[PDB]
């Protein structure tokens, strides 16, 4: 099935844990641990569902909420897993060669590791030191160095 | 991991699941894929087997 929606057959609150709590662009979080679940509780202890929850996942109601059921509580993407950015703002882009680590489709190619991964942190507002970036096979950024982008927003990064 | 690092090798055709560190505990997935029961009494112990 192509739907990442996840849906709650009867209204039991969820209870998030072994989560980790990042702030994105909006109210909701995103959960950069790998080994997540979820668990209901409406009026006994004992669960219901569990399902699961992969890494870059963005939930639609908070934990704890008592969700009605039948509506979808958390999202993502079912393709690719999202890297959130640790700090918000400018980002700096090192050794950015046009031609043999850029590929048009602005939204480029970072580089290929067989054609050669620079990393460097985020910049603070402009260019500022405040981090690791990683860039494997295939990875691409469609953001540009300047683009002062918050927290815990992540751009396609077209797994190879 | 403070002391001894262990030594693995991945031969690259299989993708790496945690890019940064984390914190990796032992018996996490550090490559999706089925586990064997062989390598779940080694770490996760007796009673996960």
């Amino acid at each position: 099935a192509a739907e990442s929606s996840i849906q709650v057959k009867n209204k039991g609150s969820i209870k998030l844990s072994n989560v980790k709590s990042v702030v994105n662009s909006s109210g909701k979080l995103v959960i950069t641990s790998r080994n997540t679940e979820l668990k209901l509780i409406d009026e006994f202890g004992r669960t219901k569902e569990s399902y699961k929850v992969p890494y870059g996942a963005v939930l639609a109601k908070g934990d704890g909420e008592q969700v009605a059921g039948g509506e979808t509580v958390a999202n993502w993407d079912p393709h690719t897993m999202p890297v959130i950015t640790e700090v918000s703002g400018f980002v700096r882009f090192t050794d950015m060669i046009d031609g043999q680590t850029i590929t048009r489709q602005s939204s480029l190619v970072v580089l290929d590791s067989a054609e050669r991964r620079p990393a460097l942190k985020i910049v603070d507002a402009q260019g500022n030191d405040v981090a690791q970036y990683f860039l494997p096979g295939k990875a691409i950024v469609q953001l540009e160095d300047g683009v002062q982008i918050s927290s815990g927003d992540t751009l396609a990064r077209i797994p190879q | 991991d403070g002391s001894d690092p262990y030594e693995e090798m991945i031969p690259k055709w299989r993708q790496l699941n945690v890019f940064e560190g984390e914190r990796v505990e032992r018996g996490d997935v550090i490559s999706d894929g089925p586990e064997a029961p062989h390598d779940i009494l080694r770490l996760r112990g007796v009673h996960a087997v």
